[PDB]
């Protein structure tokens, strides 16, 4: 929803072994990409095959004869795979082991990657995973993959065969050990379902469109996001025969959910806050472009773990510190964005998330400070505002003089007012304690960040556990964060010659 | 609704997002899809609809009638190699048929066979068919609903519930009736927006059925005394057959249990009522109860008067009292039957011009001012607001009668329709020249058309103008039958008056169905013509005749096209609707051809037939203008 | 604070209308027609089939709320104020008794649903003259297994004299037999003699059977006269004009 | 279904309901229309708000702000309004305040001696009326106390008597 | 025509005056003034 | 009450064509008097309605509106949620009888006068039937219930909160 | 000029309206304490009701004018005295 | 009674307006 997705397209994930479509192209007389695919059976028995690929889209149309077909849309956009053996008819694959070797595709945008310095190119925007085999023999599972039934017995009892059970829900729930409102508080399929805030605006009408039918917002947008991948496919219930039934289960994801399932037990969280927690830091990572299970992940919710416990910091709050506050809500509650900012109706317009800028440093011009004006309603003194504004703009990047009506700014902010008042400090002593810990007011203004070159000055965890600790030694000594700067020299004190 | 779905593709790093559709030669294509076709090395890009003649060359012009192909002259020769050059188009129908539409009638064949017929689909023996309508199946699809289409209403000439061949009757000629039955439109109930069952008749009609008006008039005033109801007199409505509206059920779709026969002008009074009818008229109600049920509104209207019972109207016009009578006898039928919303004043004529068996005076436009006001005012004050009933009036054919009507004074009297009788344009015997007889423009210089080149274009642009009167009062009719001649000579027009005009139960009037049964075929997913007969459209009026050389028989009707075409200029001149004329003689084709031409779209992306393929055009010919012809 | 809000929503509330009623109605195109009449706040609440006038303490869910503004159309129509779309009897019968009210609607849903809850055995239709003396004397409050024995001994008791009934006569409702009720009465063969009629219809058969529905039989039912005094053992009943 | 079944049937006059209140079968069924609370007053003055919207559309006018349209309509009596004077108004009120009491001290001179301007606008900010009021009443008159023509001045006119008057 | 108090029992309303005024039938005064 | 009268009367009775009047049920309620009778009506209100059934009519219609008021406030006496909207429902029928109170109407007109001087005026009307006050009654009963449900108050008026006091 | 178009028009009750003609009962009261200038409405003759709306409660409506508005009875309805 | 049928019992669901469930419910 945050981004279009009219134009884009695929590449192949750069591999040695693979040869093929590796940058877009604004347009192609090919038909299809053609792509060679190297790949071993662990007999060190060595092939390479070729492979068509081709994105392909797909349109509706009524029979409405007396309107010309004004085709022009948004349309759905899917990416196609085939091989044929015209291309490959010479390798006589008839005792070659069955197994050969992976395969990885980037869906990408391509675009000015510096909208400034030029740099027009493809960028990937996600990622998937396939594995290839050839058996001419139209081999068993157990001579393709028998690692999965070894797997299926260990982590669910089972035959890698009784997946074909575990498609019903009484088999699920069964072996899962799980009653089904607790399914269904995880698929959001049923009642459970997702909710938006109404005053927010979106990239494009990928489902604001007429042949639109997406329910929206997706459990693949909000609540189901890990267990199905981002996958448009998203799982649900669907309706019986012979029993009620699930709609998609790869293995893949199925391990997922073993996974995740246990977490929740262990943590005792209702799905959808557990669910955006996770994304909220996966996605923050710039790394885990695979939604992977990781030490930071770990490590952040310890961080909750604890603050929850000392302070009952909500995971909403939490969420919305590491990344983006969030415009849904499950179905049957406010959305925590909204509820923050239109808490109540104090002027004409509600206040609205939206593209555009704005002349903070003074906006005399009435619609930017009608704007800044409710913003500043969160909380704070209009006075403090302009001391946490210059800071953010100049984090962010953006001209000194503006600033804009995206999420960006609003959880920049957001942390820096509410991470000190979490330990009752103002958001005015946080700048002084953010400098004498780093030399830098605006540290809580930058994005999360897990930089390979590790450093003290990087942790936003360590930085706030360190917050915690001087706090309490400085309340503990009955000291004062202003005094304490003063007298370490980290600001001058007023002084002049005198007779 | 209707919906089709459909794909492009291209290699996974192309970026773009057009809908493509690699280049082709253009042979027949038909869709919903892009296409991109060449042809004489210009690739034309599909626009509309995609129909089996859309030859794109011509497409420059009209790539389908709505509009052009656009087109570019992209390819290279070498790709020309590669592809062809379709260039040698040609029309082409299927080798076979994807829906059946005919259907076999035993006692139509057996008339055939009937040597004091003979009738052959050549001419060559008896010219008229009496083909009942069992040859036939029903065609109607189903269409969703649009309160700003005008409406689609339709006239039956009820008497088309009869035909002796169905008991075994069909010795005499008249016995072979067209036994049009309900039961088909029972099953679409959706099929019509508004419906009437043509004329209704008065004490003091002169015309021939006059016999029967006075019978049963008699047979009124034999049983109001027993039932202590007073005489009705001259000016009072009379029923024109109380056992075919109350009594009759295999031809109206009804249970036949629910027949009776003892129901007659001196036992039918007591049935005369909307509950106890069991004919004709409680089909009528059962219809709309299953309009209901469909979820859909069917509306009821009656036309009082007609062609033949047009005969006292001059009196009844002129005399006050009959006039009061006659408002009385309406409100009476309107509180026994207050199903019907909407009554129609047909008289062929106030200031003459109709059938010679009238009454008429110079002063009777007048006496109708007169008329609309009383029954305005009488039926508004009786049945209040909240049931206002509808008065429409079907407007002659022609220049000199409507220039008479006083219409805008009607108007001023709250008139509310105007059924225009835009068809008949031509006849088989009183023209002096073959011509269309429902053709929606004139001919370039027709002339003044008193008696040949005429047009609803003609009429209705008067009506609006030099009348003033807003078209959403207007509304259109087409005709489900065709009109013929003998002996036509195409160049001069001239044809055989007096002679044996080809048709159905009478010379010159072959009935639409009977016309796809002996001269022309749509089953091979193409109209063409067959049996001798040949498709013509005239582009100087732009209307459609079929041809037959070895007796000249010329026949103009309407078609798909011509229907289409009709719908087209209803929406686009936003018309208060359009109607089909005598009912009883379309199985549907040209009803969806309406429906379609006035832009109804169908539910399911399902039919019972696709009407599509059969706009083909018929062969052109320019048909001179009387005028061009003289001059 | 928040009242501060309730405050200018009420008097935005206040003015709002005032506008509607102050031009919208008399101005706007569309109300050309309806502003003959629409002419208050009342007029509005009737029009706009919700209340305006409601404080801002009070909260309800957005489905309850298009409920009671449907409730409110429907009652209006069924009161006949709105020209036309009249009402059936039956109709307005059913609206009136439950539909106007969820609870009841959803308690004949139930009802027809699973009838087995609603059944009880004191409430039963269907009663034999005798099973009330039964019921009777168990009713009589605390009680004890031997005394129900008794008691059922007893209904048992009054059961053989109904197996030793023997009828006597019958008369037929009319000439045709084949659908026309009749009558029938009977006496004890016990001394003393008493007397007891019953019905049989004809009707209530299947279309497809050639058989009658239980309920075709009428309870016998006991005759109150002091009939002893009769000449010879012998009684006719008729039964006319429902009588 | 019941009432859309019986609005079928006829009388094409009567302000059928979706005439009204369109949004109505809008609505979606789903759990939170169900289970989530708001006060019938948003409702209320939502739709209404709606439909003004949609009549100063009709004025052409749709550029203009919706409440400003209340910032000048004089009729009816109520409806002259200004938002923002009520937000000071009850800005104040919360912190007990009056507006003249603000002006007042925030002028630099001392109260018990500064410019008669000032004592003049402090005491119109007293009176707590908007501008917008304010104006409407100062307009001046536009009917002469009495109005007459030649006919009735022919006719001779009689003023009221006028020694009762004190 | 409708069913409604007023319809049931046509009159002007103006034809009444308004209760507990002076110029109610059975004002006290009105008591007082027949005493006397 | 039907059977005296009903308002959900419908046009699909027959009985409207055999000249019954709409809602009205009783033929002696409907039917008129002919003054066939005492040239004064001296003490029975039942004597006198006798004369002018009119006042049955009225005496009916105030007792049904009345018992739909009885109805309503025991939907409002209960205790849980949803039965106010019954109350409401209710209570907005029952008006729906009455439309709007005629205040301005009423409005009274009034010069003062010694007793002399009404003794002497009154020689061969200041006063005027005065809205009679059952029926204000009723309004009002309606009005005070609307009030009540305006404010989410007890039927009683009184608040629902518990009005929690502190410092 | 009739009060039901009156009140409507101005989204007013009529009992406000009295309460501002002073017209029926809300009459002007006076202090039996106070002489005053002359007999203007203390002459035999005299019969302008002392004190007058348009001596007190209605004086700036009336502007001082002896014929000030009051109610009058109906015709086809209650109606103004004087506008 | 052996053990209650929750799973079974699991609700699916889809939005719409009334609308829609009006056209739905035709035949």
């Amino acid at each position: 929803a945050e981004k279009d997705l009219s134009r884009h397209g695929y590449i192949v994930k750069a591999a040695d072994n693979i040869k093929g479509p590796t940058q877009l192209v604004e347009h192609s007389d090919a038909s299809y990409d053609v792509i060679e695919l190297t790949c071993t059976n662990q007999a060190k028995e060595t092939i390479t095959v070729k492979l068509r690929g081709e994105n392909i889209i797909t349109y509706q149309r009524t029979k409405a004869r007396m309107v010309p077909f004004d085709n022009s849309s948004p349309f759905s956009r899917q990416l196609k795979l085939t091989f044929v053996a015209e291309d490959n008819p010479s390798l006589g694959n008839l005792d070659k082991g069955p197994y050969f070797a992976n395969m990885d595709i980037y869906a990408a945008e391509w675009v000015r990657e510096n909208v400034s310095s030029e740099t027009m190119v493809s960028r990937p925007f996600l990622t998937m995973t396939y594995r290839i085999a050839i058996a001419k023999a139209g081999a068993s599972l157990e001579e393709l993959q028998p690692e999965a039934d070894a797997f299926f017995i260990n982590n669910f009892g089972l035959s890698a065969e009784d997946s074909s059970q575990l498609v019903k829900l009484v088999a699920f729930g069964d072996q899962t050990g799980s009653k089904a409102e607790e399914i269904e508080s995880l698929l959001s399929c049923g009642e459970n379902l997702p909710i938006v805030s109404p005053n927010v605006i979106f990239a494009n009408p990928i489902f604001g469109s007429y042949f639109n039918d997406e329910p929206f917002p997706a459990p693949y947008h909000f609540g189901g996001v890990y267990i199905n991948a981002h996958q448009r496919n998203a799982m649900t219930i669907i309706r019986a025969e012979g029993g009620r039934e699930i709609q998609s289960l790869s293995n893949f994801r199925l391990e997922r959910l073993n996974r995740f399932i246990r977490l929740q037990r262990w943590l005792d969280l209702p799905s959808h806050q557990l669910d955006l927690l996770l994304t909220s830091v996966m996605q923050a990572d710039a790394d885990n472009s695979q939604q992977e299970i990781t030490e930071p992940v770990l490590k952040s919710l310890g961080l909750f773990r604890h603050l929850n416990l000392q302070y009952k910091i909500t995971p909403e709050i939490f969420s919305s510190w590491l990344y983006q506050l969030t415009p849904f809500a499950v179905s049957g509650e406010i959305a925590f964005f909204d509820r923050i900012f239109n808490r109540e109706q104090l002027f004409d317009q509600p206040f609205i998330l939206d593209g555009g800028s704005f002349t903070y440093l003074d906006a005399k011009g009435s619609d930017a400070k009608s704007v800044k004006q409710l913003c500043a309603g969160l909380n704070i003194s209009a006075v403090t505002f302009q001391f946490i504004a210059p800071l953010v703009q100049s984090a962010l990047g953006l001209e000194a003089g503006t600033l804009v009506r995206s999420f960006e700014v609003v959880s920049s902010l957001y942390r820096l007012v509410s991470i000190p008042q979490t330990f009752g400090l103002s958001t005015e002593d946080g700048l002084i304690l953010m400098n004498i810990l780093t030399d830098e007011m605006g540290y809580l203004a930058k994005q999360p960040a897990f930089d390979d070159k590790q450093t003290q000055d990087k942790d936003f965890l360590s930085i706030i556990l360190k917050m915690e600790a001087l706090s309490a030694w400085l309340t503990k000594n009955n000291l004062t964060p202003a005094s304490l700067a003063l007298l370490l020299g980290v600001t001058r004190l007023a002084v002049v010659p005198t007779n | 609704v209707n919906k089709y779905t459909y794909t492009s593709s291209k290699a996974m790093s192309d970026i773009s997002d057009v809908i493509g559709e690699p280049l082709a030669a253009w042979d027949s294509q038909v869709g919903g899809r892009v296409f991109n076709v060449i042809f004489d090395g210009k690739v034309y890009t599909n626009t509309y609809w995609v129909e089996r003649w859309q030859v794109p060359g011509i497409g420059s012009s009209d790539g389908n009638p709505h509009n052009a192909w656009k087109f570019v002259r992209a390819a290279t020769a070498d790709e020309i190699n590669k592809i062809g050059n379709p260039t040698t188009a040609d029309v082409k129908p299927t080798e076979n048929i994807p829906s059946p539409i005919l259907v076999e009638d035993k006692y139509t064949e057996e008339t055939y066979s009937r040597p004091d017929v003979n009738f052959k689909e050549d001419g060559s023996q008896g010219n008229l068919s009496y083909t009942a309508t069992r040859v036939c199946a029903p065609m109607y699809n189903h269409y969703v609903g649009d309160k700003t289409k005008p409406k689609l209403s339709a006239y039956i000439t009820d008497w088309c519930q009869y035909d002796a061949r169905l008991d075994g009757g069909g010795s005499k000629e008249e016995e072979r009736g067209r036994g049009f039955d309900l039961a088909t439109l029972m099953q679409n109930p959706a099929t019509y927006d508004r419906l009437i069952f043509s004329f209704l008749g008065i004490c003091g009609d002169i015309g021939n059925k006059s016999k029967k008006v006075q019978e049963v008039w008699d047979g009124w005033n034999a049983q109001a005394p027993s039932l202590g109801l007073p005489q009705i007199g001259k000016g009072h409505i009379v029923p024109l057959d109380p056992y075919g509206d109350l009594g009759t059920a295999r031809n109206v779709g009804l249970p036949p249990e629910s027949a009776d026969t003892s129901i007659e002008s001196g036992t039918f009074l007591p049935y005369y009522q909307q509950n106890r009818a069991a004919g004709l008229l409680g089909g009528l109600r059962e219809l709309q109860k299953k309009a209901h049920a469909m979820g859909h509104k069917l509306d009821l209207a009656f036309s009082i008067g007609g062609w033949s019972l047009s005969s006292y109207f001059s009196a009844l016009a002129e005399n006050p009292d009959e006039r009061r009578v006659f408002v009385a006898s309406v409100v009476d039928f309107f509180v026994r039957f207050p199903m019907f919303s909407c009554v129609d004043i047909d008289w062929e004529y106030p200031g003459g011009g109709g059938d010679e068996g009238n009454i008429s005076s110079d002063k009777d436009g007048e006496n109708y001012v007169l008329l609309i006001k009383e029954l305005r005012s009488a039926l508004d004050s009786r049945f209040g607001y909240s049931n206002r009933k509808e008065i429409s009036i079907a407007c002659s054919g022609v220049k000199a009668k409507l220039k008479k009507s006083n219409i805008d004074q009607l108007v001023a009297n709250g008139l509310d329709n105007i059924y225009l009788m835009s068809y008949d344009f031509f006849g088989t015997i009183w023209a002096d020249y073959i011509g269309h007889h429902t053709n929606l423009y004139s001919p370039k210089d027709p002339g003044e058309q008193e008696l040949f080149d005429l047009s609803a274009e003609a009429a209705i642009d008067y009506l609006h103008n030099e009348l003033g009167i807003p078209m959403e009062k207007i509304h259109l009719g087409y005709a489900n039958y065709g009109r013929s001649a003998v002996g036509g000579d195409l160049t001069t027009r001239q044809y055989t008056k007096n002679g044996p005009a080809l048709g159905t139960m009478e010379n010159g009037a072959p009935e639409f169905f009977d016309i796809v049964k002996n001269y022309m075929d749509a089953e091979h997913s193409l109209s063409m013509g067959k049996n001798g007969f040949v498709l013509m459209t005239d582009t100087n009026a732009d209307a459609d005749f079929l041809f037959s050389e070895a007796k000249g028989h010329f026949i103009s009707l309407d078609t798909p096209r011509t229907v289409k075409q009709k719908g087209e200029y209803a929406a686009k001149n936003k018309l208060g609707g359009v109607f089909s004329w005598s009912g009883d003689q379309d199985c549907g084709l040209l009803a969806n051809a309406a429906r379609e031409g006035l832009g109804y779209v169908a539910d399911s992306n399902q039919e019972t037939i696709d009407m599509g393929p059969l706009y083909n055009p018929g062969k052109e010919i320019y048909l001179k203008s009387i005028s061009e012809i003289k001059s | 604070s928040n009242s501060i809000e309730a405050k200018l929503q009420e008097d935005l509330r206040d003015a709002l209308v005032d506008y509607y009623l102050g031009q919208i109605v008399p101005n706007s195109k569309d109300f050309t027609n309806l502003r003959s009449t629409i002419k208050n706040v009342d007029d509005l609440y009737d029009h706009l089939l919700l209340d305006t006038q409601v404080s801002a303490k009070v909260i309800t869910s957005r489905l309850s709320l298009v409920t009671q503004s449907v409730q409110q159309y429907i009652n209006r129509i069924a009161l006949n104020l709105e020209p036309g779309l009249s009402i059936n009897q039956q109709e307005a019968t059913d609206w009136e008794e439950f539909a106007n009210r969820y609870g009841y609607w959803a308690a004949n849903q139930q009802l027809r649903m699973f009838p087995e809850i609603y059944v009880d055995p004191t409430l039963r239709l269907t009663k034999t003259e005798f099973f009330f003396q039964l019921e009777s004397a168990l009713n009589q409050g605390k009680l004890t297994d031997d005394v129900a024995q008794k008691a059922v001994l007893g209904y048992l008791n009054n059961f053989e004299e109904v197996s030793n009934l023997e009828i006597i006569a019958g008369y037929q409702d009319g000439i045709d037999i084949e659908n026309d009720k009749t009558y029938f009465v009977a006496r004890t063969r016990m001394q003393p003699y008493r007397y007891f009629w019953r019905s049989l219809d004809a009707s209530q058969r299947n279309a497809n059977s050639q058989e009658l529905y239980p309920t075709a039989w009428s309870e016998w039912k006991a005759i109150s006269v002091p009939l002893e005094n009769v000449a010879n053992g012998i009684v006719r009943p008729i039964m006319m004009d429902n009588r | 279904k019941f009432i859309q079944s019986v609005e079928l049937d006829g009388s094409n006059q009567a302000r059928k309901l979706e005439t009204r209140r369109a949004d109505i079968p809008k609505l979606s069924l789903d759990n939170d229309a169900l289970y989530k609370e708001v006060t019938a007053l948003s409702i209320v003055n939502d739709v209404l708000s709606g439909s003004a919207r949609e009549y100063i559309d009709q004025s052409g006018q749709a550029d203009k702000a919706v409440n400003q349209i209340l910032g000048d309509t004089h009729f009816p009596f109520t409806l002259p309004y200004s938002l923002p004077t009520q937000q000071i108004n009850k800005g104040l009120g919360a912190s007990n305040i009056e507006l003249g009491t603000v002006i007042q001290r925030v002028d630099p001179q001392f109260s018990w001696n500064t410019t008669q301007e000032k004592y003049n606008q402090v005491l119109l900010a007293y009176t707590q009326l908007s501008s917008e009021q304010i104006a409407l009443l100062s307009l001046p008159d536009v009917f002469t106390q009495n109005f007459l023509t030649q006919t009735e001045l022919s006719a001779g006119y009689l003023s009221a008597s006028t020694t009762e008057i004190l | 025509k409708l069913p409604e108090y007023n319809q049931l029992f046509p009159e002007p309303w103006d034809n009444f005056c308004r209760p507990g005024a002076i110029e109610a039938l059975d004002s006290p005064a009105s008591y007082l003034l027949d005493l006397y | 009450v039907k059977y005296l009268f009903n308002p959900f009367e419908c046009e699909d009775e027959p009985a409207l064509l055999l000249g019954k009047p709409p809602y009205w049920n009783s033929r002696p309620l409907v039917d008129e008097p002919f003054k066939g009778y005492s040239l004064t009506q001296p003490s029975d209100p039942d004597a006198i309605a006798a004369s002018d059934p009119i006042h049955y009519r009225k005496a009916v219609f105030n007792f049904l509106t009345k018992n739909i008021i009885d109805q309503g406030d025991m939907e409002y006496r209960k205790l849980q949620p949803s039965a106010r909207t019954l109350a409401r429902l209710s209570y907005s029928t029952a008006s729906s009888l009455l439309g709007r109170r005629p205040d301005v109407q009423l409005t009274s007109f009034w010069q003062p006068l010694t007793l002399e001087d009404a003794s002497y005026k009154t020689d061969s009307d200041i006063f005027m039937y005065p809205m009679n006050n059952e029926l204000r009654g009723l309004w009002d009963r309606i009005e005070n219930r609307i009030y009540n449900l305006r404010h989410n108050l007890t039927l009683d008026g009184k608040e629902i909160n518990m009005d929690l006091y502190d410092s």
